[PDB]
């Protein structure tokens, strides 16, 4: 039928136009985000601090100052190193710093060695084993809880049966005590 | 023909078509289905059980033996089918009545006492199961039970002596089933006459000694009774408010807000405190025993809400003029509505009660009109989108029901009417245009197997063709593809994908040449053969670390899904009050750490802040909402993963964590995401990110005890000092991060004391808060050279947000302890003195605008309790090297005594006089003034609130000089008369003021001449303040032992004998000021006429009293003791937002003309910048993975 | 069911789609224009507007850079002044050793808190926390089991007392029945 395919074509155009309205929404919200109503304060902040030229210049200046400072301190300690000599305060301090760094490097080496990693792995395995031991204990505890509830239910049932029998005996005794007294 | 112009509120709700009502029980659902559907395939399945039921109640009509007990255990399985079928067939023997008779016979203790050995307790539990199965049977069944007295029959098991606990717990489960229905709940709370109600019996039962699980069940029933009582009280309050105003009190509105908040907090903790836990499940601290299944209490909470018409009530509240005006009613109501709309059950509650839901939506929309009318929605009043979100959520669930009910009608044929299907899909697609509507569509399709409505939709049109255009484009297929793509993209909750990943991947694979299906398949890369448990954490982490390079490249878009899933299966939801912790969340974190998870989340954060860093600078903030949503979801999932890996690791026991890649990356991600919101306020998704950042950085503070702080060589290497170093060094790193670091440090640092709390607090919390502040001060005093640089750098800036946040930091960071406040205040005062001696060396003092900005900073700080005392304990001159501060304060006082004609000095003198006002303000102190007990005596309090006697004499002389000066401004005069008012409130300052007037006897005369010579309708404030102070010197002769009489004051008012002339001129100037605009004119008139009456009531010439007892203050307590003894809690503009409209940057910020290009050759050489910035706008201009 | 109305609807739909697409072109040109118009140049970098704080930072960094450069040149000429001596050479060698030690010590310290031997310690701590939480929960469950066991003991005592009452009443009833059955 000519109407069915015509309606399908209309559906095609409506689908395309719906996607077009989606892109309208995206572009218009991007416009509203770019040209948003903004305070003077945020514009000042983004034009004075977040200014790309100022940021790049500040980063370059900070980097250059850091490099110059590190080179200066290197040169100062190094000229102290030509001033290194035994039995002098500079010499004693410098050699003591070197030995302290030897000791610290040895400590970091023993704290990073494969032996210490294996020790920590063994401790982790022991902790895991303790965890499955606790879980097995928890399973046993659950079984104990189940058996305790079953015992409680059985005890209540036999309590009720005992109450039944005790009643029946009590009324039988009372009725036969009233009954047998008439023959005295 | 579906129209493209979408009005979000042109579609209303209609009755539920596919999903059943959430509050309807299984029996009511079955009976409605069999009433409207009629005969069906399962009608035979109902009849074989209905015949068994009707034969089973007939074969046992007088027998109560073992066989009867066996039948009692088969009745519950036959209830839902047989009873409904009999009720529909109009049974003439009252099957429900016979079932209730069986239930009550079984539940009695005197029938159990006639049974065999081991089936009497079995009879009792069968009876309580029948109670639970007949209470979930509708109002008919519940009323049939209650009329037989099931509450009084259940409370015979509970009160029975020597009865089991697993039987009393089953009886609690049956009582909860009975009270779940509203009729049973009413019969429980308000019991029969001449009998105790069920509530009283339950309370008496709980007061006994019983097993922990039994009392837990009792507390669970009581917590549901409390919820029902709160709902009924809300109903009564709403009725009062809707009947009084329709023809009002504030207490009945504050209580209503509190009750709505209680309803919300009871629905949060409903699945933990309102459910009956299984018989084998104990209330241990962490769930270790019992079945893992727990029935949800929302199907009965919604029955309570509907029986009380909660939606109609909130509609009334959101439409009553007095209640609509409150901003707390709306927030409290919308919290409850948001919680309801979060779930599938709650959203079906909204849709089932559609008549009330439509009016609720309309009322919320009219609030969006009311906020538009007020115009305050820009700030303060949040840009709420809840009305549109709820409308879109209910509408997309309505469309989901329409989709589902369109496939039920095709279980015996094939689809032929697609106009309705395409209309539904189109009206659902246009919901996905707004970000709010897109979020709603992504949310609703992720709830409880809703995405199947579209998965089956494409599985049906995978048979007509491949899905693309061969003989027809299959428009429904394209709509389904787009809708599944947008829900997968926008839904942060990925529980749907757990069960739909296989189907979605099959759909993507079966049609390889679709533009949307390829992207959907790329969105589901991590979910190929994945089980969504804690054992697949290594697989997800391996996926995230394998393609971390393609972070936001549209090829590695599935990494967002991998992080959403990994945050869904390894991050617990925010814990609520009463929830017992599941132990699988600890195993999730252990697995998240076993596979390298700290490395592959820090790396995700580093890549994210390395990609976002270039568009952020160039004012490109992820324009497209798809990319915005993807980036926000990625950041939030990574932050949640890091938080749950750090909160569960850095808590309790001290564990060293010196990674320092988390804070150094979070200080940058905060810059890129939460630093400069262009809307002036952080939205709903960039505030969760900021809160996550704050929590992760604060997790470096927890776990630090008072043993790593004993030694300074261990204090500086702590996991807290290292975090503080990484946060403080990242502030002065880049000027773009200047504001970000400040706004981050303002959240890290603790709030200023005292806390504003509505209730009294135990001293333990006061002690822990003071200890936290002391620890913060200790960990910040090792970064003294960084705080000094922060406060020396941003001081003098003209960027209003940065200056505001700097003076907020210097308020938070001086409220911690004495050292960290003295540090900042020494820095500020030394900076002021070095600025004043920087250009006035060997010369008289010269003031620039840098000085006035610096003084503005000092004054903004000096108006606070701790900073004022830090100033004071330096300017006294106690020997610690503090002579420079005393000399500079004397210099400021000399400045105020002689301001000159310069326009910048006139702007510095107002700041210095405001500083003088703040210092002399008794109310601004660590020890708040209080004559009663709880604080030191007032005379002993003025020694920690006011300067010493020499400084007080200097300040008094300065105030008198600036009052007598004819060049002084108006704001400075107002501030000085306010300061005189402050000093006139106590004998010490008033004595110093009085002693100052003898060396300057023309100060009052000069001030009065100044105020009467230039009096107008706007300068009347100064006159009113002067008259108030004028009375404050005379309001004590009617009190203060130190004062003056009228005679000496009148003679002090004159240097030439013309004081009556000035007083008269002031009197008749009020008449010509039209004396009618405001009551301030009348107040000033009465004050001046009273003073005029006192003028002629005593002889004027009488010299001021010379010798009298001098009030001497006590020695000033050390600042460390004042901070320790400070009032930590009290019973109860700068903090609302940093982007102030205008405080300093009014129209002239003194931007300096900087010559960057020629300032480059002097320093290290560097090429022209222009090409550098222009190279950044070609490739990384569009959102995506940027080259830099 | 007419086809002329369908044709007219299709024509108006495609016209609306074309209008929406020309709005596509205009809006996307606006998006492309707004997103890249920030052209820096040289004439506006000779007169950059910086905040007083930023200008002060530039002045401070430039001054500090100047003093660091001049003192670094002084250090270099002082290095050149010194001549080689055995103490100077051993000091230079040991200072190079010290610098290498500091570098590798920082590298080892950032491997220790970030590498595998940090994830291992985190795993160990988390396993200990999980095991202690599970053990505390099991300890609470043990108290609950103690409550159940005391309930069991109470019910057992009730069974004993009811059994003794039943025995005494039954024997009393039996003796009474065979007592008065013969005296009647």
């Amino acid at each position: 039928q000519q109407q069915q395919e015509s309606a399908r074509r209309e559906n095609i155009l409506v689908m395309r136009l719906a996607t077009k309205e989606q892109e309208m929404q995206e572009c218009t919200t991007q416009i509203q985000y770019l040209k948003q109503v903004q305070q003077p304060s945020v514009a000042q902040l983004r034009s004075t601090m977040v200014d790309p030229a100022i940021n790049l210049f500040f980063l370059k200046m900070k980097g250059e100052l850091e490099q110059t400072k590190d080179k200066l301190e290197q040169a100062q300690n190094e000229l102290s190193a030509w001033k290194f000599t035994p039995d002098s305060q500079t010499g004693k301090k410098l050699m003591a710093k070197c030995r302290m760094l030897i000791q610290e490097n040895q400590e970091l080496g023993r704290q990073l060695s494969q032996g210490r990693i294996a020790q920590l792995e063994a401790e982790l395995a022991l902790q895991k084993k303790y965890s499955e031991e606790l879980k097995s204990s928890q399973d046993e505890l659950n079984d104990f809880i189940i058996q305790l509830d079953e015992e409680v239910e059985g005890m209540q049932s036999t309590i009720l049966v005992l109450q039944q029998q005790l009643k029946e005996t009590r009324q039988q005794l009372a009725q036969y005590q009233q009954q047998q007294s008439q023959a005295s | 023909v579906p129209p493209m112009t979408y009005d979000p509120y042109d579609r209303e709700l209609v009755p539920l078509l596919y999903f059943s009502c959430p509050y309807k029980t299984t029996f009511e659902i079955e009976i409605s289905r069999m009433k409207d559907q009629g005969p069906d395939k399962e009608n035979s399945g109902a009849i074989e059980a209905s015949v068994k039921l009707t034969e089973l109640l007939d074969l046992y009509r007088e027998d109560r033996g073992a066989k009867w007990v066996t039948a009692l255990e088969e009745i519950p399985s036959l209830i839902i089918k047989g009873l409904s079928y009999l009720q529909l067939k109009n049974t003439k023997q009252d099957s429900l009545g016979q079932l209730v008779d069986w239930t009550m016979q079984a539940l009695n203790l005197q029938v159990a006492l006639r049974q065999p050995i081991a089936l009497n307790v079995r009879q009792l539990k069968a009876g309580t199961k029948l109670v639970s199965s007949l209470a979930e049977c509708g109002a008919q069944g519940v009323t049939g039970l209650l009329q037989a007295g099931v509450i009084s029959g259940l409370f015979e098991l509970l009160f029975a002596d020597h009865v089991s606990s697993s039987l009393k717990l089953n009886a609690f489960k049956a009582l909860d089933s009975v009270i779940s229905m509203t009729e049973g709940m009413e019969a429980f709370l308000r019991g029969r006459q001449n009998e105790k109600s069920g509530y009283q019996k339950l309370l008496e039962l709980i007061l006994l000694d019983q097993t922990v699980r039994v009392v837990t069940a009792g507390s669970a029933i009581l917590q549901k009774c409390h919820f029902y009582e709160v709902l009924s009280e809300i109903k009564r309050l709403g009725d009062h408010l809707a009947e009084k105003t329709s023809s009002i009190s504030e207490g009945e509105i504050e209580r209503l807000i509190n009750l709505l908040e209680e309803v919300f907090h009871l629905m949060e903790t409903a699945p933990h405190t309102m459910i009956q836990q299984p018989v084998k499940s104990f209330p241990t601290m962490a769930r270790i025993t019992g079945p893992p299944e727990r029935d949800d209490p929302y199907p009965v909470l919604f029955r309570y809400l509907h029986s009380h018409h909660f939606l109609e009530l909130v509609t009334l509240l959101l439409s009553i003029p007095v209640t609509s005006a409150h901003p707390g009613v709306l927030q409290a109501t919308k919290d409850v509505l948001k919680f309801l709309a979060q779930s599938q059950k709650g959203l079906l509650f909204f849709m089932s009660e559609y008549e009330a839901t439509n009016l609720l939506i309309r009322a919320l929309c009219h609030f969006y009109d009311q906020d538009e009318e007020e115009g305050l929605q820009s700030d303060g009043v949040i840009d709420d989108a809840f009305a549109l979100w709820l409308q879109d959520s209910t509408q997309t669930l309505q469309c989901i029901t329409e989709l589902f009910s369109h496939f039920q009608r095709c279980t015996a044929s094939e689809e032929t009417d697609h106009s309705d299907l395409l209309g539904t899909l189109h009206n659902l697609y246009l919901i996905t245009f707004n970000p709010v509507g897109r979020s709603a569509v992504g949310h609703v399709f992720s709830l409880e197997k809703n995405l199947q409505s579209l998965i089956t939709l494409m599985e049906y049109y995978s048979k007509e063709a491949l899905g693309d255009s061969k003989s027809k484009k299959s428009v429904a297929y394209n709509y389904a593809c787009i809708l599944i793509l947008v829900v997968v993209q926008s839904s942060s909750d990925v529980q749907m994908l757990e069960q739909h990943a296989a189907s979605l991947l099959k759909l993507c694979k079966a049609d390889e040449n679709n533009a949307k299906l390829q992207e959907l398949g790329k969105w589901l890369e991590p979910l190929k053969n994945l089980r969504f448990e804690i054992n697949c954490i290594p697989n997800l982490i391996e996926y995230v670390k394998q393609n971390i390079d393609n972070l936001m490249t549209p090829e590695g878009v599935g990494l967002t899904t991998a992080l959403r899933v990994l945050c869904n299966v390894a991050c617990p939801p925010p814990p609520v009050e009463g929830q017992q912790k599941d132990l699988k969340w600890n195993l999730a974190v252990i697995q998240l750490f076993s596979a390298e998870g700290m490395d592959t989340f820090i790396r995700v954060l580093q890549k994210l802040n390395s990609i976002l860093t270039q568009p952020w600078r160039l004012h490109v903030n992820m324009g497209t909402t798809l990319h915005r949503v993807t980036t926000i979801s990625m950041a939030r999932c990574t932050l949640t993963l890091l938080k749950t890996m750090l909160t569960e690791l850095l808590r309790g026991g001290s564990f060293e964590f010196k990674d320092m890649r988390v804070p150094s990356a979070l200080v940058t991600l905060h810059m890129l995401l939460c630093s400069i919101p262009l809307s002036g306020r952080l939205d709903s998704d960039e505030q969760k990110i900021q809160n996550d950042i704050i929590d992760i950085l604060l997790t470096f503070t927890q776990g630090v005890n008072e043993k790593l702080t004993i030694s300074e060589e261990t204090l500086a290497n702590n996991t807290w000092s290292l975090m503080l170093k990484e946060v403080l060094s990242s502030i002065l790193k880049v000027p773009e991060g200047f504001f970000s670091g400040l706004i981050l440090l303002s959240e890290l640092l603790p709030l200023p004391l005292p806390m504003q709390t509505t209730q009294v607090i135990e001293p333990h919390d006061i002690s822990v808060a003071l200890n936290t502040r002391k620890l913060w001060s200790m960990h910040l005093h090792v970064q003294a050279k960084l705080l000094q640089e922060i406060v020396r750098s941003f001081s003098g800036t003209t960027c209003q947000p940065i200056q505001h946040m700097l003076r907020r930091i210097c308020v938070q960071l001086c409220d911690l302890a004495s050292p960290t406040a003295l540090l900042i205040m020494r820095t500020v005062l030394d900076l002021i003195v070095e600025d004043l001696q920087s250009t006035s060396e060997d010369k008289e003092k010269q003031y620039t605008s840098q000085t006035t900005r610096l003084l503005a900073l000092l004054d903004a700080l000096a108006s606070h309790k701790a900073c004022k005392l830090a100033i004071l304990h330096l300017i006294n001159g106690t020997i610690k090297g503090d002579e420079r501060y005393a000399e500079i304060f004397q210099d400021l006082l000399a400045l105020v005594r002689s301001p000159g004609d310069s326009v910048i000095r006139q702007q510095c003198v107002e700041y210095v006089t405001s500083i003088l006002q703040s210092l002399c303000d008794q109310d601004i102190a660590l020890i708040l003034p209080s004559s009663s007990e709880g604080s030191i005596s007032e005379l002993e309090q003025l020694s920690n609130s006011l300067p010493n006697k020499e400084l007080m004499t200097s300040i008094c002389d300065c105030l008198l000089a600036t009052l007598a000066n004819s060049e002084s401004s108006y704001n400075c005069l107002l501030t000085c008369v306010r300061t005189m008012m402050f000093l006139a409130e106590h004998d010490y300052g008033l004595f110093h003021l009085k002693s100052s007037l003898r060396k300057n006897s023309s100060a009052l005369h000069s001030l009065l001449k100044r105020v009467v010579s230039t009096f107008s309708k706007d300068t009347g404030e100064l006159a009113s303040s002067f008259l108030e102070f004028m009375r404050q010197i005379l309001n004590s002769d009617t009190s203060r032992t130190m004062s003056i009489n009228a005679a000496e004051l009148k003679q002090l008012l004159q240097s030439k004998e013309e004081s009556p002339e000035n007083l008269f001129l002031e009197l008749e100037k009020l008449v010509l000021e039209h004396s009618k605009d405001d009551d301030n004119l009348d107040s000033l008139l009465d004050s001046v006429v009273g003073l005029k009456q006192m003028l002629e009531s005593s002889g004027d010439p009488l010299p001021l009293s010379d010798q009298d007892v001098e009030p001497v203050l006590s020695a000033p307590e050390s600042l460390q003791n004042l901070f320790n003894n400070r009032t930590a809690y009290v019973l109860a503009s700068m903090w609302f937002t940093p982007f102030q409209a205008e405080e300093i940057d009014t129209d002239l910020d003194l931007v300096k003309v900087d010559l960057i290009e020629l300032s480059e050759k002097c320093c290290s050489d560097f090429d022209l910048h222009s090409e550098l910035e222009r190279s950044f706008l070609s490739e990384p201009s569009s959102p995506g993975r940027t080259k830099t």
